[PDB]
């Protein structure tokens, strides 16, 4: 459980003198706030896709995603320093890291340390090590920023089917939960996971692995209506414009073919509009829970990585478990996922694909021009709150349909 | 018990805030018709309202068609009336004046008339019934079916009303996306079950859906499934106990009951606060949980028993000694006393502060030497009792009682005057006066006192040891402060118990302790130096005695290894006050308790820990005098029944103990305290400078330099606002107020240990949702005042004698409304006037001395108008009345009372102005007087229209429409309905749900309606009462 | 986690017992030595430690040793940070002594109360090593003297390789000499002003004493 070299990755800045946010910004943040612990930040999120997602100072969900991690980033080279640090603004309220305090009167000796791009290790620091239970809350939240910032696209998801050995309870308690979109069980999950410090036992585990792939096994096509784990899929409501939302349903049609034994798969998505997809972001929260619990074969090689981030401790390699990690285009999957259903003569492509194809071509569209124009700003002030990234990234590309066709094979 | 007023349920409507019309039209005009009054003609009664000014206005609730009152509904008048009531409540206490309310005031009060928005709108907005409409109006559309009023419907959706006329309103609605009226989708899958809820177009507010959707957010992440609920219930039971674990699919279930350790702590500490002073309080609570633990567990004190057994010893009647009768008539007589014995097991659950002393009863009343037996009785009381005891101190004690009869036969190694020989045992009571000899034995003189050494060698080595155990629930932790989660200390050893039948197994901890006790006392009887002064015969009696005694069978010990860990694990989970638990000691110095700490606030950076907080904060340790006598008996009595099997007992025992459902309804209570303290603190740093970053929206809203006394006011209030919206009669956050000051909560949970210790505790508070909201609102507010009836700017006070509509509430404000304006200058200064010297006009001081006529252009600052009124009103009003000084008053943001007149007759503001001119005080202002022409729909004349009051922003958005059921606006030309206010509805581009915050308040897009029952903890599961 | 306390878990690094293992000492406080009251746990060390480096003067590379790190692991209790207890001071010396370092005089066999409250009092005064170590870990010198098996927790050196002087060499075992001993002041380069010299003597003479005069 504890793994000892809980080592965490803080985000790079695009080619910037400063971490990514500018002083007011960061003044909001910790300013307006108080606990370092994601509950603020999840009340946002929570709201079922209603709010726009838009604010002066926070795009996205997203957005808030990217500065809630350069904020861990900025504020942790404070007290994870190797004598400890704190000041300008961030000086911590308690060596236990309780709340972020604008620097107490009579404290100047420790500094603000000016990092670069810099992974730390928890453990390393006394401070951090003693406090291992409280520790545990916080790391959940570690993996977050780190599991973004390795690279610089939409997020590294994790997967897991674990094959055969199914427990019945699981079973029995994830059917009372049918109705509800995977956001609110997400939810509960990270709250129950840092509520208390973390067990062993699988139970919970399990249950957010299955639910998982569960999920992305609906979105590629593989799992719907008449192919599902043993009832199990998610079901894209409202098939007009682009929202789709992902509930978790059970029927009864076929109980699709049991995989051999453990199936394995990390996504990223390519391309910015991730943002506006809570769907995707929701499924890299709940990994994240997972590899508090669980030691994850050593993260995605540097063979699709920036530079920075490159020959990190004991993260990327070259001989490990899933070396190439699995990388889609949001709207080509959709298309993907129609393809599926029509090849299995579920549905007629005639209106239903048509249809949403068209939305879904207006909601890209939408998206990108926000994103955009969005983008310009901190593209010429001082100031980052949102994700760095240039117009050819947009590009229908980035191993899109082989991970459709990885995820498939998998659940064979 | 009063339990939280969680569920709150709306049926109707998601709006607090009201579409309205100010003033239809009666026949208008005679060579035509009012358009207008086609509404009745055609019987039908149109949804949108129809006349000639429409506007609208905030009201609370306004379409709750809900059986559920909450009763805290912020209600506001129609502009067009004077809403000034609703700004001075807070803190006008001074200003009696009904028309008037203090300008300073007012951040204040509307800062809690947003609060109280807030929470008269946490609502569960909950599904009723569906109806297919398939007709000519609808296009086969699912509309809402409130059981009764139809009335409601039409207002709920325009779009189902038919089009008679080519009119102002028809226009728009016929320029609208009109399918999205009524239910898109209906979500439910689980074949032969009703919906888990709607997907509905609706009239429906934005702001208001935004707080009850958080609401639910928040609700959400309590609420629990029957799986993790029978985990926590199994954990508790620690198996003893057993539920009927379902195998059924999940029926949407709503049971909010879970909250974290977060909360119960700052609840737990609360509650430790209002404790005021006296040692007391404690006591009924622990002496309720005496009784509850005595009814409950299967054991017999039987003293009785023990009488017999002494009674076998025969002897020589000569002897006036009666160790016997002495014995016994020490020990009260009354098998009721058991008080004192419960007690102690109770107290060592909370040492942290609840505490059990070794008292001055039962205490070697002669002292003197070794004369009287009686004196050696009562040592042999104590050294029994003193272990049970909370108290770090008791060896020392334990010790020093004999120490004490000791004095004449040896002396021994005393300290200072203080430490005297014969200084009682009790004293002892401080780490500091930890006794050199006891300290180190091994020093004191082997040949000399030999006794008295033995004795200390007994204590140091054969003193029982503090053990551990577990109680709670994993999935949670525990409400432990000092304590890690779900672990709980025991002052003696902890010997696990099987399910099994009974023993009397000698082999404990505490029977080793009687037994050296009671040969050390032998010791002493035979004693060479004591032998030779007694009767031979006497020796060998008391001898005999304090060996039966040893012999004696005696379950209690047993008990206390065994059996008292569970117990109080059991007890722990139920109890009022959860276990506060600070690291119980041994033996040893160098780490003891001096006390418990609460901090409620720092000035600023006080960081001064032990040196301060010792002297100046509250310390929290409370002392209860428990009597020594009681206990021995007791120990040396216990007896359980005779066909005992422990598993079967506690089956039966604890029970209808976890029936009792009260403990999860603590959880809710302690969320609302946490939350409370979180709003607290955000709302009082918007009047208050505070350590904590905060959004600061309302800056130009001039409010008062607050102090200390008026921050604590607003607190009050707050507070008080809380305690009604959740129906909630006992103490919130109150305590706090107490201790003169509460501006600064800075919270610490702290300890001393007289080695300079302190494990000072800091929480911070976990994310809010209805911080957030309230926040929300403000930002909202700072763009959609007028909706509250507040507008913005300052005024300018000019003669305008013009023939048009120049609205008041619309100012073009190009006129030098600014400093750096041709001849527009300030004044403020203070009483200064230059009356008439050298046939010259009489002049003002002007802001750098020079000397100006009573003509041109005045800027005054409020507050300068304000000190120094009546001035005014007799030299500049002349010539604002009847010549040109344009007169400019900052006011930053304000509030106005609207008129409406008669657009085709001459009319001069000048009485009504005079009014207001006249009626402001040093201490209040009245409601700004705007009176205005009303739109007309026909080529009619023109009249003088004069007016005065200009403001240097515009106001006008409030006003909802105008004419509306007319065909032509034509005088007094007007703006219609707002489109922005339905964007999804208007326009078939937006799929609603766009972020329009902080722009436009929508008022119709995709409500979402719910059905959620709340089944009991009770229910849930099935029982299983053979246990 | 089980064991909510910090008394000291002493967890072995090399050959253990029955298998994998700790030694968790009880709260005691043992006064057997004037003036410590301490508890069992730095007695272990000190004990443990001492065997060490009575081994480590005694070390034959071809002849097999029972346990080479014949040392112990602590845990809990590491709530201090700095050396200011006999329980912090016993780390260092644990650390080093694994690290493969030698004493002057070696312990006696079974070691007398004697040489014990005189090896402590020795320990219980001032100055600081270089290669301090994280609690995470076992750091057993990163010049590869030491004999580094791959042990269950240790990962091996500490982490940072600095700069200081090392060798290795076995232990003249010279008896106690019961002969007073003369010095040839051979002279280093490094000369001390008069007042400085003198002002020394002054601080460590023993001096005055009564001359035993002898034959003239």
């Amino acid at each position: 459980m504890a793994q000892r070299q809980f080592f965490g990755l803080t985000y790079n800045f695009y080619g910037q003198p400063a971490p990514l946010f500018d002083l007011n910004d960061l003044q909001e943040l910790a300013g307006c706030y108080a606990r370092p612990w994601t509950s603020r930040f999840s009340h946002l999120a929570i709201s079922t896709g209603s709010l726009p997602v838009w604010s002066a100072r926070y795009p996205s969900v997203a957005s808030r995603n990217i500065v809630v991690n350069t904020l861990l980033g900025a504020h942790l080279n404070p007290f994870a320093g190797g004598q400890i640090t704190s000041h300008q603004g961030i000086t911590w309220r308690d060596p236990v890291l309780s709340s972020l305090a604008p620097v107490p009167a009579i404290q100047p000796p420790p500094v603000w340390a000016v990092a670069e791009n810099v992974l730390l290790d928890s453990n390393n620091y006394p401070t951090y090590v003693l406090n291992l239970s409280s520790m545990w809350p916080i790391n959940q939240d570690v993996h977050i920023m780190t599991m973004w910032a390795l690279s610089d696209q939409g997020p590294i998801y994790h997967l897991e089917v674990p094959v055969d050995p199914m427990p019945a309870a699981t079973t029995a308690a994830l059917m009372a939960y049918t109705g509800v979109p995977i956001a609110h069980l997400a939810q509960t999950a990270y709250r129950f996971a840092g509520q208390l410090p973390q067990s062993p036992d699988s139970t919970m585990v399990s249950t957010i692995r299955w639910l998982s792939a569960i999920w992305f096994g609906s979105l590629t096509g593989r799992l719907n209506r008449s192919r599902t784990c043993n009832g199990f899929y998610f079901e894209f409501a409202k098939p007009a414009l682009n929202p789709d939302q992902a509930v978790l349903k059970w029927n009864d049609g076929a109980r699709a073919a049991p995989p051999a034994a453990a199936q394995s798969s990390y996504i990223r998505c390519i391309s910015p509009h991730w943002q506006h997809q809570i769907v995707e972001v929701a499924g890299a929260l709940m990994s994240q829970s997972v590899t508090a619990v669980t030691g994850l074969p050593a993260l995605i090689d540097e063979a699709t990585l920036p530079a920075w981030s490159q020959g990190v401790a004991n993260l990327t390699g070259n001989g490990q478990g899933v070396v190439p990690c699995l990388d889609y285009n949001p709207v080509p999957m959709a298309a993907a996922r129609h393809l599926q259903w029509r090849q299995d003569g579920l549905i007629t492509a005639a209106q239903e694909a048509q249809l949403n194809n068209d939305y879904t071509a207006y909601a890209l569209t939408i998206e990108r021009h926000l994103t955009a124009m969005l983008v310009a700003n901190p593209i010429a002030a001082g100031r980052m709150p949102i994700q760095p990234f240039n117009a050819a990234d947009f590009g229908q590309a980035g191993q899109t349909a082989a991970a459709v066709a990885l995820a498939q094979a998998m659940f064979v | 018990a009063n339990g939280p007023e969680l569920i709150i349920e709306d049926t109707g409507l998601c709006t607090s805030f009201m579409l309205l019309d100010n003033i239809p039209s009666a026949h208008l005009t005679k060579e035509l018709i009012g358009f207008t009054w086609f509404m009745q003609m055609y019987q039908m009664t149109p949804p949108l309202p129809e006349g000639a000014v429409n506007r609208i206005v905030c009201m609370t609730n306004w379409a709750s068609l809900g059986d559920e009152g909450r009763g805290l509904e912020v209600r506001l008048p129609p502009p067009t009336d004077s809403s000034v009531h609703a700004y001075k409540t807070v803190l006008s206490r001074g200003y009696i004046d009904n028309a008037q309310f203090n300008p300073l005031a007012l951040r204040s009060n509307v800062l809690l008339m947003l609060l109280q928005f807030t929470l008269s709108n946490l609502k569960i907005n909950k599904s009723s019934t569906f109806t297919s409409d398939v007709t000519t109006i609808t296009s086969g559309r699912m509309i809402r079916a409130f059981e009764g009023r139809p009335e409601l419907l039409a207002l709920a959706y325009p779009g189902r009303a038919v089009l008679p006329t080519q009119t102002k309103n028809a226009q728009f609605l016929s320029t609208a996306i009109a399918d999205r009226i009524g239910r898109l989708d209906r979500a439910n899958l689980i074949g032969g079950e009703v919906s888990a809820m709607v997907e509905c177009m609706e009239l429906c507010d934005a702001l208001t859906l935004h707080i009850r959707e958080t609401y639910i957010m928040l609700l959400r992440s309590m609420h629990q499934d029957p799986t993790q609920i029978v985990q926590i219930v199994n954990e508790c039971a620690n198996n003893l106990l057993n539920s009927t674990i379902p195998i059924s699919l999940r029926p949407t279930i709503l049971c909010p009951w879970f909250a974290s350790s977060e909360d119960l702590r700052l609840q737990e500490v609360m509650h430790l606060v209002n404790i005021s002073s006296n040692t007391a309080a404690a006591l009924p609570l622990v002496e309720a949980l005496s009784t509850l633990l005595r009814s409950v567990t299967p054991l017999v004190l039987d003293p009785t028993v023990l009488t017999n057994a002494i009674t076998t010893i025969s002897e020589s009647t000569t002897q006036t000694i009666s160790p016997i009768s002495e014995i016994l008539r020490l020990l009260q007589p009354m098998g009721n006393d058991y008080a004192a014995f419960w007690k102690c097991i109770a107290s060592w659950a909370y040492n942290g502060l609840v505490t059990t002393v070794l008292s001055e009863d039962a205490f070697p009343d002669s002292s003197q030497s070794i004369t009287h037996l009686p004196s050696m009785w009562k040592c042999l009381f104590l050294t029994l009792a003193g272990p049970m005891t909370s108290d770090p101190h008791s060896p020392v004690k334990v010790f020093m009682a004999l120490a004490n009869l000791l004095a004449q036969p040896e002396p021994i190694a005393i300290g200072v005057p203080g430490m005297h020989q014969t200084t009682p045992a009790s004293q002892f009571s401080h780490p500091g006066v930890w006794p050199p000899g006891f300290l180190n034995p091994q020093l004191i003189n082997p040949q000399q006192a030999p006794l008295l050494r033995a004795f200390a060698e007994h204590i140091r080595a054969n003193w029982p040891q503090p053990s551990e155990f577990g109680y709670g629930s994993t999935l949670q932790g525990s409400a432990n402060l000092f304590i890690p989660s779900n672990r709980m200390v025991y002052p003696w050893p902890n010997q696990p118990l099987p399910r099994l039948t009974v023993a009397p197994t000698y082999d404990s901890a505490m029977s080793n302790w009687i037994s050296t006790t009671i040969a050390f006392f032998i010791r002493v009887v035979n004693s060479v130096n004591m032998t030779a002064t007694v009767n031979d015969l006497t020796r060998r009696t008391m001898t005999g005695v304090m060996t039966a005694m040893r012999q004696v069978k005696t379950m209690t010990p047993f008990y206390i290894q065994h059996m008292c860990p569970t117990e109080l694990s059991v007890l722990a989970s139920v109890t009022v006050t959860p276990p506060f638990q600070v690291p119980f000691t041994r033996l040893v110095q160098n780490d003891v308790i001096t006390n418990v700490l609460v901090a409620r606030v720092d000035p600023a950076q006080r960081g001064d820990a032990a040196v301060d907080i010792r002297a100046t904060h509250a310390t929290f340790a409370a002392a209860l005098p428990v009597d020594p006598a009681a206990i021995v008996v007791a120990m040396l009595c216990g007896q359980t029944e005779t066909n005992l099997i422990p598993s079967h007992h506690y089956g039966k025992a604890f029970a209808p103990l976890f029936a009792s459902n009260a403990m999860f309804t603590r959880n809710q209570r302690a969320v609302i305290t946490r939350e409370a303290f979180v709003c607290a603190r955000s709302a009082v740093a918007q009047c208050q400078d505070a350590g904590f970053l905060v959004p600061r929206p309302l800056d130009a809203l001039r409010q008062f330099d607050v102090t200390s006394a008026a921050a604590a006011e607003i607190m009050h209030a707050v507070n008080d606002a809380f305690k009604t919206a959740f129906d909630l009669d006992g103490a919130l956050l109150d305590g706090l107020a107490l201790y003169g000051d509460p501006r600064i909560a800075d919270l610490s949970a702290a300890y001393l240990q007289y080695g300079g210790n302190v494990v000072r505790e800091h929480v911070p508070p976990g994310p809010s949702h209805i911080h957030r909201a309230l926040q929300q609102v403000e930002s909202t507010f700072m763009a959609e005042m007028n909706l509250f009836n507040v507008a913005r700017g300052n005024l300018y006070l000019v003669q305008t004698a013009t023939n048009g509509n120049w609205s008041p509430m619309a100012p073009v404000a190009a006129p030098p409304f600014v400093r750096g304006g041709p001849n527009v200058r300030v004044v403020g200064r203070f009483g200064t006037i230059v009356p008439r010297p050298n046939g010259l006009e009489p002049q003002l001081i002007d802001d750098g001395n020079v000397p100006r006529d009573i003509a041109g252009d005045w800027v005054y600052p409020s507050d300068v108008l304000q000190v120094s009124v009546a001035v005014f009103r007799d030299y500049v009003w002349p010539m604002v009345k009847a010549g040109r000084t344009r007169v400019l008053v900052e006011l930053g943001h304000y509030v106005y009372t609207l008129h409406y007149y008669d657009p085709q007759i001459s009319l001069d503001e000048a009485p009504i102005l005079e009014e207001w001119l006249s009626k402001i005080n040093p201490a209040g202002i009245p409601p700004v007087p705007f009176c205005i022409p009303i739109p007309q729909v026909y080529p009619c004349i023109t009249a003088r229209r004069v007016h005065y009051a200009f403001t240097s922003e515009n106001n006008n958005d409030s006003l909802f429409s105008t004419n509306a059921a007319s065909i032509d606006t034509a005088f007094g030309e007007n703006a219609a309905v707002s489109p922005l206010r339905w964007p999804g509805l208007v326009d078939p581009n937006y799929r609603v749900g766009t972020n329009d915050l902080p722009n436009r308040i929508t008022l119709y897009n995709s409500l979402y309606r719910y059905n959620f029952t709340y089944p009991t903890l009770d229910g849930i599961m099935y029982v299983r009462s053979a246990t | 986690a089980n064991l909510a306390a910090g008394p000291t878990v002493l967890e072995h690094f090399d050959s253990p017992t029955y298998g994998p293992h700790l030694l968790l000492p009880q709260t005691g406080d043992v006064l057997g030595y004037s003036s410590s009251l301490i508890s069992q746990a730095a007695l272990l060390m000190v004990e443990s430690v001492m065997d060490a480096l009575r081994d480590n003067a005694n070390a034959s590379a071809s002849t097999a040793v029972t346990r080479l790190d014949q040392s112990y692991h602590p845990v809990t209790s590491f709530d201090p940070s700095t050396f200011n207890t006999l329980l912090q001071r016993a780390t260092n010396l644990a650390l080093l002594a694994v690290q493969g370092v030698q004493s002057e005089s070696a312990i006696p066999a079974i070691p007398t109360m004697s040489d014990v409250r005189s090896f402590v009092a020795r320990l219980m005064a001032e100055g600081d090593p270089q290669q301090w170590f994280p609690y995470r870990v076992d750091q057993i010198l990163y010049w590869p003297e030491s004999p580094f098996v791959p042990p269950i927790g240790p990962f091996y050196a500490p982490f940072r390789p600095v700069n200081f002087p090392f060798t290795t060499g076995s232990y003249t075992v010279v008896p106690d000499a019961s002969r007073p001993l003369r010095l040839l002041p051979q002279y280093r380069n490094a000369t001390i002003t008069v007042q400085q010299a003198d002002d020394a003597y002054e601080d460590t003479a023993l001096s005055p004493l009564i001359t035993t005069h002898g034959f003239c």
